[PDB]
């Protein structure tokens, strides 16, 4: 699930 | 000034992008290459990212990003990001799909993209590389040697690799005398064995040399201030001579000028030309030295910006130097391919060494000689 | 920027 | 180790 950033 | 033997120019304000000087530093404001710019911006929890896209008009993308560091691919849309020491996460920005995802034995103090296929990393104790286009989503990055005892207490600023990947460099730097002192492990794969060296700036390039045909030989480039004496000096040193070849390039050590009273400066990046065979090499507070590869001659010595410079990147096809100043310009030099034989006939007085550029680079200004 | 290179 | 002559 958990992304660094929000693309 | 239709005499200098270079071109000046401003890439673009950063700040007339709406972008905050409060994020205008070495960690915040990243540049692996002239095609981006990337800004991490810090307000509060609410965290974000605005990436640059200089080939695109300036175009500005900005995130919503949880990492504590980011940087972009020299040349694909591609943005890694590093978070709590040891979580890292690399997307294809245009499908938004995760080329790897790990998380690091040991916290990352240092990462850059070491070719368009390698990233590397420095942490408190070891130097990894990662081959990030493989397909392996999870694999993690192999242990390339350990840190030198002599980079203890630094604080890291570079890693550089040349083409084949074999032989590199870790930079770091540290407060000696109340001026910035630099020590550089150089790692060579095929020996397995560490030098520690001084010095502050640090490339490998390449150089074709008369009677050698189309193969170049490779030398390594590097340039150290004394921070006792505050003098400045570059070597240029042949790696791994090709026994075959009967051309070799003999070691040239050419003095940096810094003015006495210049406390805080120190060379601040180093990029190479290898089609022209010309060094440029910065400093902190903005002087620009170019040197002619093949002879280690200084060519020309000036100053670009008051304001003081804390990042650069190879410009325009790796043929000239780009950077950022504290006001956040990105400012960018390259020889003047009309300007340079005529000045170095003429303004240095110096028949020999024009022909030398002039024969190396197809360039104007010799053929009445 | 509290690093030596910013300083 | 010295690998190069700096």
């Amino acid at each position: 699930g958990y992304t660094l950033i929000d693309l | 000034m239709s005499d200098l033997p270079i071109e000046f120019t401003e890439l673009v304000d950063l700040m007339s992008l709406g972008i905050s000087p409060q994020f205008l530093d070495f960690r915040s404001t990243t540049f692996e290459s002239d095609h981006f710019v990337t800004v991490r911006e810090t307000k509060d929890g609410t965290n974000s990212v605005a990436i640059v896209d200089l080939a695109k008009g300036n175009e500005v993308t900005r995130k919503n990003m949880g990492g504590d560091s980011a940087i972009m691919h020299p040349s694909q849309m591609v943005i890694s990001v590093r978070a709590n020491g040891t979580i890292v996460q690399i997307f294809n920005l245009e499908t938004k799909s995760k080329l790897k995802s790990f998380t690091l034995d040991e916290p990352v103090i240092f990462w850059r993209w070491l070719s368009e296929t390698t990233l590397g990393f420095v942490t408190a104790r070891s130097i990894l590389t990662s081959n990030v286009f493989d397909g392996n989503v999870n694999a993690k990055p192999q242990l390339l040697t350990l840190r030198h005892a002599n980079l203890n207490n630094t604080q890291i600023i570079n890693f550089v690799a040349n083409k084949n990947l074999d032989w590199f460099a870790v930079v770091g730097i540290l407060q000696e005398n109340g001026r910035i002192a630099g020590r550089i492990q150089l790692f060579s794969k095929q020996r397995n064995i560490s030098q520690a060296i001084d010095g502050h700036v640090a490339i490998f390039t390449n150089i074709l040399l008369e009677g050698n045909g189309s193969t170049p030989v490779q030398v390594f480039v590097t340039g150290n201030r004394n921070a006792t004496t505050g003098a400045g000096e570059l070597r240029i040193i042949e790696i791994d001579h090709d026994a075959s070849l009967p051309s070799q390039y003999q070691k040239e050590t050419t003095d940096i000028f810094f003015p006495p009273d210049a406390t805080n400066d120190f060379p601040i990046a180093v990029q190479v030309s290898e089609k022209y065979g010309i060094i440029y090499l910065l400093t902190k507070y903005g002087f620009i030295h170019l040197y002619e590869l093949e002879t280690g001659t200084n060519l020309f010595v000036n100053r670009i910006t008051a304001e003081s410079v804390f990042t650069a990147a190879p410009y325009n096809h790796e043929n000239g130097i780009a950077c950022i100043n504290k006001k956040g310009q990105v400012l960018a030099v390259e020889i003047s391919t009309s300007q340079i034989v005529p000045y170095i006939l003429n303004k240095l007085s110096n028949v020999a060494l024009a022909l030398i550029v002039a024969t190396r680079g197809g360039l104007p200004g010799a053929d009445d000689l």
